[PDB]
């Protein structure tokens, strides 16, 4: 009571900050961005008022409803018309919450009735559906309006309101629903699994329970990795006058964050100057710096940059469409770092979606159907193909894969849709994904005597749908294995600055963020002696994360091909198609067809886009040539 | 200062014994010590009693602070209050620790005794782990502790001081 | 620059009980090569600066000696180190050493410890009317005047007397002054039994 | 018997045999170089003016002068205002450990180099240890007999002193009265020699 | 009235004992046991303590007595005894600190266990010492000990109504206690229980199978549900031996026959086990294990301690108890800083013929790793050995369940019978055996899984015994499978009369000699120690090669690689073993490993000499 009101007066001290101004310059913008929740930082509340903020995180629900009803009464104060608009003023919370960071396996019921802040994967979403606030009834024969307010154990202030709606007056005169003058707000529920990185060994990650309401519905979508502050209540129930004493838990969300590169000007100077820099060594450097710990498979790097790159999708005016995307295969011996290129677009990439061939089916890839967990209707959950749109998929083990579930992912791999015909379902989902496939040969080691088409054992359809396949040979060499046991012995020699020497990598972690916003860019990376060596340092390394941000920056041209461009292009897929046995141990990979001319093409829009250029150039032609030029012929030896 | 010697200086405490030898006065050079008889009760230094009790010659008789009705008063007395009262003894742990391991025969009641003092024990410890809080939190430059036992101080008093220093040390950075 | 130097002090950080590792002659022998030759070029640099007038050469300067004073440092640092190890060995074992021990230390660093040795023997000499106090004993508060013994090695004659002594077997038991047996525990040849 | 040469990095100036001082000055620190520095590139032939780079400690301390001739000083950001905010909201449960083994030592040299961020940084080093110091003083006096990894895991270089001095209290008292004090034992030294 | 005066005397004596309670002799010292370590703990933030049964009994016969035929009550009684003896021990207390905790009294005994299948019916609600072995676990989830409850009319609130323990509900007031005149009746069932008024603790659900050693013949092993709650949540993992004291009790539901209860027979009940203390069995560090640890990896021959100590029934094979000695400590796992990983666990093949002890010694190294797992090839399956995707019986979805390799995480697979696996199964192991990771895209899951295990395989030769002239043909495993182990035995059960008269005696004393009772060995370490010695090592050291070891490791790789190569072209058949970089990055885990055993940060050029000696004994052997 007295000390609702004086958390009540302590909030509305704390929004009324003109005499520094950030909250009273926020609630400004909500007022001008049409918005009715105000995300406020925890630690400017702890630095003003430190008891009120313990209470706060302490003890959410009454706190919480102070500084709503606090917040209703500043806005009123700045402009009454838009506090009368809407219903209720929301608060969230960001900054740092101390030992309230907690991930879905440490979230206990000794937190209940406080604000958390968990990190996790979105695994299930719901639909949302609407939930009525206050009802309008009005009463024809008496000319007379009631309203009433509804609340259950989800809200703030907890209490099981009748869901009935009133049908008459306490006077026998009926009564009818004023749909349009009454209240809903949109209400949503997801799931948030651990970090599977995180867990303790031997473990399946753990889940919690999310309630999202009015405007955070839909700000998380199943693969996403989210950051979500709220409050952790027990929602307590009961049954013929029993309760099990036992209680399901759920996190009440106040904030949804992402875990979409942000640009200062700084770096977008720098990019531009990276850009004008070279002519013609941009893309190489960037193809050299992007797995460093793998010692060089040249031509395979370039071609996985322009796959990061991509290229452009045309659509026409009578509606056909080209893709954009680039597919590339790697077939190979044992042990040539074909998986730990996988891995590292996996890790890299900004949607990356991993897959074995032994380890999936056609179901998983592209789409599956269940029943709504409300209502039981039959309901489409995306596969992995879906869930990559616009994104990769890294396919391991290609040659694993049953032939039925790869003759699911023609379609994809070409024209990019996904056709659902099953359980009374019609549906076509977009996968615009690109596809990096793995794979070993039929007699797991490649025989150089036999030929590329009898080691490879795929139909010449599937290999024709690949922009680039590229056959990746262990031959021994001694200069070669003098420089890969160099490279090798000096990264597992490597040991990271903060580490100590005799560490041992833990098997799981506790959760190391403890802020929303990270509390700790340059070219190129610092030399290190062990990741490096003790060459001269005459060729540089680009840096991870200027990197990423180039290459969001360079994914968004569109480079318009040239009528030079476009003849040389035609004359060397002439060139390539008619010779036939162009050298004669020489034999073809894959077959030449109007879809080596679309790579072509492919390929030097995206060399062109490494040059941030608006305009394919003969440059780029050459480079798309040469590598075609490379993929797609191998010497047969003779005994 | 570690704990044997503060055992030490507590055993320079005077109890009372009955020998069953007989003895002239000896003049030591701490104090003489009065003539022995047999059967007679006579005051020396808590050391020399624990030797002759080792050695089969005395019987100790408890101090008149060791009594099961004056230490339960006196622990409630030390429940009840804020800070430390003062003591029956300024070495009241050892002199029980030793006077019961060595002469549980000769006291009557000694688990009772025993009790109770681990009961004061334990309520003046946690009485200077406060002390100690308070000092850190708030930021003090000195404390007051009145009534407290060598051995009490010596329990934890190397860390409290260390943490001072440190404390201190980190408030007087800025100056030049 | 001054990594050696750092391997040096390293070495010893990582034994914080105070056991002596072997002198590390290459490691020290490393670091004064180092300093001739960080000598040698700021010589050459002054000069130069001298002669020529180039004032760009002063940080340079200034970043060599700044160099040398810490390979000075850390090499006096762990000598210091080792010499106090050193003086604890006096303390704990007594004045003559185990030949394990004495393989450790270097030639200088035991003429150290000899004139330490000797330094105390004198101080413990003067304190009283004949003979002072050897003060190396009574390091634990006294409680009886007599202890039980057993022996936990052979180690031969033992004078309890001038006139008498009793020959130590391992796992024989003998009543004794404490005085007389307090070295020989701390050394590790005696254990005192508590009955 | 033995007792090394104790830090004294929380005071104006380390202590110039200390081992622990030699190890703390040994970590870097990022520097913006002032001057070109002729004949050292070939380490970093000449330096260029505004060139980046990162100093031990010690060397930046010695080129360092108030008028920032050779060198200008950046803190480290852990000392910056984005970690000083999180140390606020509890000091508790961030890894000193990790974040730098000598944190106080460090945090205290960094004080030489007159930042415009002083007094903060002042502040915070002192607000860390007073609102760290009941769960150190705890810990240590209460774990008795016990696995402490993941005790002190957390706890930086100057902490963890506090925490052996703590048990080696508990451990004195309960060996007193136990009554195994009294017994006579070979030195601590010769226990690690012969029997280790 | 006599009731309480009952349960108050009970609970003082439970609270003199706590108070009272010492342990040692005059002689020596004492201790006040229970009384300091509530104190201690209180201080930590840890509000429980371990009880003995015999210490209680040796204070107060009766009520140990008590304790075992009435748990319950007996139980409340102590635990408030235990709250207010803590208040004395710790009474003055800081700021933050005011409020008193309660404190969980576990229960610990020297009693002989009694198996699952002798608790009977006249048992029930009594104490009870289980062993087993913990087959699943539940989530953590909440359970109630206070709820207050409000009335939909009148607001009028009921407070602090305590609740029972264990799997047991509350029935609500049927009527409120409201004043009738006035107010329109209030409704029948009007209270609800108030959602932040509800105090809570943490509760769990495992299932404990009986010891397999138990089952009588011909029986499928049977299984009990286990009910936890506070501290003893999360204690216990799936596949942990434990032996549990608890309650035996019955679950009490609502009384009413809701949905019209139709059981197939009338009266029964469901039976379950109240947990009240756990003893995790061999089959945190204390400072005395830890530093005998110490002593062990300082000795000067360890290596050899270590590799006499593994199998020492089995009467040859010395490089191969040297080898599997590196895989059960295996290397370092490394994380470069673009993100890619580098495994540290160790893959070892026995191929050979048969009767040689292969079986035994997967045997041993299941006993001897902190985390084992044995599996029969034949017997195994593709989603049986790294995941399955199943229907939830209670959900009504799709859910995860892990196999063999996600059981082993942190561990070691045995995998017998490895040439019997179908080509289908065994190919679905290469992910796990390189990457470390599962890939899962089925039935609308898409996750990854840890899978960081060693693969400890044997399998016999295509045509049972090895055949010298057949040559290659004794092998069957492809190129892939076999390049992903770092170490591969030929095992030839070699005919010598001098090695046969030997190996007969010492076979026949070993029969001879399981009638003698058990004695230790000088030169070996107990399987108990060594396994823990095993854990303590993987957690505290990892180690890399020094710049000087990895010079000699690189020039010797050369040469091995050029002497594979001439003897492919020579014979101008491609070999079935092939030596690749994963075969030099063997190499270094080995070295490690060794390393390893000892506690040393940094590998030397001695442990990369024997790592190469263990190479050329195993794998260069078989590919040349
Ligand atoms: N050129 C290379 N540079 C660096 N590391 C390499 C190179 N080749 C192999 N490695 C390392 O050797 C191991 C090769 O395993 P990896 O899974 O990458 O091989 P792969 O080509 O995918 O084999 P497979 O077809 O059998 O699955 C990894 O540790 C990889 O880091
Ligand atoms: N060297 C040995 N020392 C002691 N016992 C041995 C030895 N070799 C075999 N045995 C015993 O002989 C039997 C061999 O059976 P086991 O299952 O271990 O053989 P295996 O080599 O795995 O054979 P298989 O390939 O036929 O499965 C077991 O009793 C084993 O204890
Ligand atoms: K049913
Ligand atoms: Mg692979
Ligand atoms: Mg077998
Ligand atoms: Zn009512």
């Amino acid at each position: 009571d007295v000390e609702l009101r004086e958390a009540q007066r302590d909030y509305l001290d704390f929004l009324d900050d003109e005499e520094q101004g950030i909250y009273q310059s926020k609630v400004r913008e909500l007022i001008s961005d049409n918005q009715y929740r105000l995300i406020v930082n925890v630690n400017d509340l702890r630095r003003k008022n430190e008891k009120r903020a313990n209470r706060l995180l302490n003890n959410a629900f009454e706190e919480l409803v102070a500084f709503q009803r606090a917040l209703k009464d500043f806005v009123a104060s700045i402009d009454a018309t838009y506090a009368k608009q809407y219903e209720e003023f929301y608060v969230g919370l960001e900054g740092s919450f101390g030992s309230k960071h907690v991930s879905p396996r440490t979230l206990t019921s000794c937190f209940l009735s406080c604000v958390v802040c968990v990190e996790g994967i979105v695994t299930k979403c719901s639909l949302v559906r609407p939930k009525v606030v206050r009802s309008v009834h009005y009463c024809p024969a008496t000319k007379k309006t009631i309203e009433r307010r509804y609340s259950d154990l989800t809200t703030l202030v907890a209490f099981p309101s009748s869901s009935v709606y009133p049908t008459k007056d306490e006077e026998n005169n009926p009564l009818e629903t004023e749909y349009g003058l009454s209240v809903y707000k949109d209400h949503q529920t997801i799931t948030i699994q651990e970090m599977p990185e995180k867990a303790p060994a031997g473990q399946l990650p753990r889940s919690v329970d999310v309630i999202l309401d009015d405007d955070l519905v839909d700000k998380a979508k199943p693969g996403d990795r989210v950051q979500v502050v709220g409050t952790y209540r027990c929602l307590p129930g009961k049954k013929g006058g029993y309760t099990s004493g036992t209680f399901r838990t759920v996190l009440i969300a106040c904030n949804v964050k992402q875990m979409q590169p942000s640009f200062s000007a700084e770096d977008i100077a720098k990019i531009k100057k990276f850009s004008k820099t070279r002519s013609k060594d941009i893309f190489d450097q960037l193809a050299k710096s992007l797995a460093p710990s793998i010692h060089g498979h040249d031509y395979v790097k370039k071609a996985i940059l322009c796959l990061l790159l991509g290229g452009v999708e045309r659509d026409l005016e009578n509606g056909s469409h080209i893709r954009g995307d680039i597919n590339i295969l790697l077939i190979g011996d044992p042990s040539v770092a074909k998986s730990q290129l996988l891995r590292y677009v996996l890790c890299t990439a900004p949607r990356a979606i991993p897959t074995t061939g032994r380890g999936s089916s056609g179901v998983g890839l592209t789409a599956a159907v269940t029943t709504d967990q409300e209502t039981g209707e039959r309901r489409l959950e995306a596969g992995a193909m879906v869930l990559a749109d616009r994104g990769v998929v890294c396919i391991d083990e290609f040659d694993k894969m049953s032939d039925m579930d790869r003759t699911a992912i023609h379609e994809v791999m070409e024209q990019g849709r996904v056709t659902i015909a099953k359980a009374g379902i019609h549906a076509r989902l977009n996968a615009r994904c690109s596809v990096l496939a793995a794979a070993n040969p039929v007699y797991g080691r490649y025989d150089q005597y036999k030929t590329p088409m009898e080691n490879i054992g795929l139909q010449d359809s599937l290999l024709s749908r690949f922009d680039l396949l590229f056959i990746m040979l262990d031959q021994m060499d001694p200069e070669q294995d003098r420089e890969i046991s160099d490279h090798v012995l000096r990264m597992h020699r490597y040991r990271a600055p903060g580490e100590q020497d005799g560490d041992a990598m833990p098997l799981g972690s506790a959760v190391d963020i403890l802020a929303t916003d990270d509390p700790n860019t340059q070219i190129y990376e610092k030399h290190d002696n062990l990741l490096h060596g003790t060459k001269k340092k005459k060729e540089k390394m680009v840096s991870a994360a200027f990197m990423k941000k180039y290459i969001h920056v360079a994914k968004i041209i569109k480079p318009v091909l040239t009528q030079e461009s476009a003849t040389y292009i035609a004359e060397e897929y002439s060139r390539l198609r008619s010779q036939d046995s162009m050298s004669s141990d020489t034999a073809r990979t894959s077959p030449v067809t109007a879809r080596t001319l679309e790579t072509l093409i492919r390929l030097a829009t995206a060399h062109a886009k490494a040059r941030m250029s608006k305009t394919v150039d003969l440059q780029d032609a050459e480079e798309a040539v040469e590598l075609v030029q490379y993929a797609y012929f191998k010497k047969v030896l003779e005994k | 200062m570690d704990a044997a010697e503060v055992e030490f200086l507590a055993e320079k405490e005077l109890v009372t014994i009955i020998p069953n030898f007989s003895l002239d006065k000896i003049y030591l050079i701490g104090g003489d010590l009065g003539p022995f008889n047999p059967g007679l009760p006579v005051e020396v230094p808590l050391w020399l009693a624990i030797n002759l009790k080792q050695r089969q010659k005395c019987r100790l008789l408890p101090p008149e602070w060791m009594d099961v009705e004056k230490l339960e008063k006196m622990r409630d007395h030390e429940r009840k209050e804020e800070t430390f009262t003062p003591m029956p003894s300024p070495y009241y742990m050892e002199l029980t620790k030793l006077l019961l391991n060595h002469a549980s025969d000769n006291i009557p009641k000694a688990d009772e005794i025993r009790t109770l003092v681990k009961d004061m024990w334990d309520t003046r410890i946690a009485k200077l782990r406060v002390s100690a809080d308070s000092f850190v939190r708030q930021q003090e430059a000195h404390a007051k502790l009145d009534n407290l036992t060598l051995m009490e101080i010596n329990t934890s008093g190397t860390f409290l001081t260390q943490a001072l220093n440190h404390m201190y040390k980190l408030r007087t950075n800025l100056q030049p | 620059f001054c990594e050696k130097a750092m391997e040096l002090i390293r070495e010893l950080h990582r034994a914080p009980e105070g056991q002596l590792p072997a002198f590390n002659e290459d490691g020290l022998r490393q670091v004064l090569e180092e300093m001739k030759a960080l000598y040698e070029q700021n010589q050459s640099d002054v000069n130069e600066a001298k002669s020529g007038g180039r004032s760009d050469l002063i940080p340079t300067i200034k970043f060599r000696h700044c160099s040398l004073l810490r390979n000075r440092r850390c090499t006096v640092a762990y000598l210091y180190d080792r010499l106090l190890r050193i003086r604890a060995l006096r303390w704990e074992y007594g004045s003559v050493l185990p030949n394990a021990l004495r393989f450790h230390m270097a030639a200088e660093e035991m003429e150290w410890f000899n004139n330490y040795k000797r330094s105390l023997a004198t101080y413990m000499r003067s304190l009283g009317g004949d003979e002072g106090l050897d003060i190396t004993q009574d390091m634990k508060p006294p409680k009886s005047l007599y202890i039980e013994v057993r022996c936990l090695k052979d180690y031969g004659e033992f004078e309890v007397d001038d006139g008498t002594s009793v020959l130590l077997k391992k796992n024989s038991q003998h009543f004794l002054p404490r005085w007389k047996c307090e070295q020989l525990i701390r050394q590790g040849v005696l254990e005192h039994i508590l009955s | 018997a033995y007792f090394r040469v104790e830090s004294g990095a929380l005071g104006p100036e380390e202590n110039f045999l200390s081992l622990d001082d030699i190890l703390m000055s040994h970590e870097k620190l990022p520097v913006r170089t002032e001057t070109a520095m002729p004949r050292l590139g070939a380490f970093f032939n000449a330096v260029p003016q505004g060139s980046k780079l990162e100093l031990p400690l010690w060397l930046a301390k010695g080129l360092f002068d108030n008028k920032r001739r050779i060198l200008s000083v950046e803190l480290p950001k852990i000392y910056q205002e984005g970690w000083r905010t999180v140390f606020s909201a509890d000091p508790n449960v961030v890894d000193l450990h990790k974040m730098g083994p000598h944190f106080y030592g460090f945090g205290s040299q960094l004080l030489h180099f007159d930042s415009p961020e002083n007094a903060d940084i002042s502040q915070s080093l002192l607000q860390t240890f007073i609102g760290r110091f009941r769960r150190i003083m705890d810990s240590s006096q209460n774990a008795y007999n016990e696995d402490t990894s993941a005790l002190v895991a957390r706890l930086d270089e100057m902490e963890r002193g506090l925490f052996q001095t703590g048990q080696k209290g508990l451990n004195d008292f309960q060996c007193w009265e136990k009554g195994q004090a009294s017994q006579i034992t070979a030195s601590n030294l010769v226990q690690n020699y012969k029997k280790r | 009235d006599e009731g309480q005066a009952r349960k108050s005397q009970l609970q003082r004596r439970f609270k003199e004992f706590l108070r009272q309670y010492r342990v040692g002799t005059d002689r020596t010292g004492f201790t006040f046991k229970y009384r300091d370590e509530l104190k201690r703990h209180y201080n930590l933030g840890e509000y429980w303590i371990e009880v003995e049964m015999e210490d209680l009994a040796s204070f107060d016969e009766d009520l140990a007595d008590y304790l075992y035929k009435q748990p319950a009550e007996h139980l409340q009684l102590l635990e408030e005894a235990a709250k207010e003896v803590a208040d004395e021990v710790t009474r003055p207390r800081p700021s933050g600190e005011e409020v008193l905790q309660d404190i969980q009294v576990m229960l610990k005994s020297d009693a002989s266990p009694s198996s699952i299948r002798s608790l009977k019916s006249d048992m029930m609600s009594h104490l009870v010492k289980i062993p087993g072995i913990i087959i699943a676990a539940s989530a953590v989830r909440a359970k109630a000990t206070r709820i207050s409850i409000q009335c939909r009319s009148c607001r009028n609130t009921l407070t602090n109504i305590a609740m029972r323990p264990g799997l047991e509900g509350y029935a609500l007031p049927r009527k409120c206690n409201t004043d009738q005149a006035g107010r329109p009746k209030c409704p029948l069932d009007p209270y609800f229980i108030m959602p932040d008024k509800c105090k809570c603790v943490d509760f769990q659900t495992l299932k404990l199978q009986e010891l397999p050693d138990a089952v009588p013949h011909g029986e499928m092993p049977r299984h009990m549900q286990l009910y936890c709650d506070r501290y003893l949540c999360d204690k216990v993992v799936p596949g942990n031996r434990v032996t549990i004291m608890g309650i035996y009790s019955i679950k009490k539901f609502g009384l009413t026959t809701s949905r019209g209860r139709d059981r197939v027979g009338v009266g029964i009940r469901s039976s379950y086990i109240r947990v009240l203390g756990i003893q995790v069995d061999t089959d945190a560090v204390s400072p005395q294990e830890e530093e005998e640890f110490r002593r062990l990896a300082a000795l000067p021959n360890v290596y050899e301690v270590i590799s006499k100590s593994i199998a020492p029934s089995i009467f040859g094979g010395t490089d191969m108890k040297k080898a599997i000695a590196c895989l059960l400590f295996g290397g370092s796992r490394k994380r470069l800083p673009d993100g890619l990983t580098r495994r540290g666990d160790i893959n070892l093949l026995m191929l050979g013929d048969p009767g040689t002890a292969k079986s035994q010694l997967l045997k041993f190294v299941e006993k001897c790793s902190p985390i084992g797992v044995y599996t029969s090839g034949k017997g195994s399956s593709a989603a049986g050995l790294t995941a399955s995707v199943m229907r939830d019986p209670s959900s009504r979805n799709f859910i995860m369940e892990g196999g063999a390799m996600v059981l082993a995480d942190g561990g070691v697979v045995c995998i017998d019978e490895f040439d019997k696996m179908r080509e289908d199964d065994r190919v679905a192991i290469h992910e796990a055996m390189e990457q470390q990771t599962i890939s899962i895209a089925k039935a609308g899951i898409t996750t990854t899984l840890n899978s960081r295990c060693s693969v400890l395989a044997a399998a016999n030769s295509v045509f049972g015994r090895w055949d010298e002239t057949k040559g290659e043909d004794n092998i069957d495993f492809m190129p892939t499978i076999l390049s992903r182990f770092d170490m591969i035995f030929i095992v030839k059960d070699e005919h010598n009369e001098e090695r046969d008269v030997m190996l007969a005696k010492h076979v026949i004393t070993l029969h001879v000699s399981a009638l003698t009772q058990t004695q230790a060995v000088e030169g070996e370490i107990d399987l108990a120690k060594l396994k823990k010695f095993i854990a303590y090592c993987r957690v505290k050291c990892g180690p890399r090669l020094s710049a000087e070891a990895a010079e000699k490791l690189k020039n010797r790789y050369i040469i091995m690689r050029s002497g594979a190569r001439q003897h492919e072209r020579d014979s101008d058949r491609r070999s079935s073993i092939p030596i690749t970089v994963r075969q030099l990055e063997a190499i270094v885990r080995i070295a490690e490993a060794l390393s390893k055993m000892k506690l040393q940060p940094f590998a030397t050029e001695a442990d990369v000499e024997e790592a190469l000696r263990l190479f050329q004994v195993s794998t260069l052997d078989a590919a040349l």
